């Protein structure tokens, strides 16, 4: 049998939010001029210039 | 940021007997290394000083 007391619930959630997927789209990403690019040792990747 | 290949290319061109079109960049940079070890001529060195 349907019983109102056993069927009435309060459902809770957030009022509103926005889900995002492309996290890296929030990053501004530049690079140095390749002439000035350095390796792990902090010297230029190519040094013969 | 200055690539010195142009200097060696000018040097070889002014020697007048080589065809620079046949000279690779690696050879020009080896020439640059050998030139870099030489002292500067006295008048030019004093002017630069």
């Amino acid at each position: 049998q349907f019983d109102f007391r056993a069927s009435m619930h309060m459902l809770t959630s957030n009022l509103t939010f926005t889900v995002y997927s492309d996290l890296l789209a929030f990053v501004s990403a530049d690079t140095v001029e390749p002439i000035n690019a350095v390796a792990f040792d902090n010297m230029r990747i190519m040094n013969e210039l | 940021q200055k690539k010195m290949k142009s200097i060696v290319e000018d040097f070889l061109k002014r020697l007048q007997i080589f065809d620079i079109s046949r000279v690779p960049d690696d050879q020009m940079y080896r020439l640059r290394d050998r030139l870099r070890l030489l002292p500067v001529e006295i008048r030019r060195l004093d002017i630069f000083n």
